[PDB]
């Protein structure tokens, strides 16, 4: 039930990670590490830089 | 914007 918005863009380097946009919102699964596990509104997850979402 | 942490994941 925790939500993340991303404070910038971040395009996937890796089939680990996720793209992201600035302002969308996630879902936060996972932030035990410097990259969080987050799912988004199409149901995809992956690994995000933890330092580009803000924490709601 | 700042770089990204080193991945660890």
């Amino acid at each position: 039930e925790v939500v993340v918005v991303a404070k910038f863009d971040y395009v996937a380097q890796q089939e680990q990670e996720l793209d992201i946009k600035k302002n969308e919102r996630l879902w936060l699964l996972d932030d035990s590490k410097s990259w969080w596990r987050v799912r988004n509104s199409m149901n995809k997850t992956g690994f995000v830089p933890s330092n580009y979402v803000e924490r709601k | 914007p700042p770089p990204v942490p080193n991945p660890d994941y």
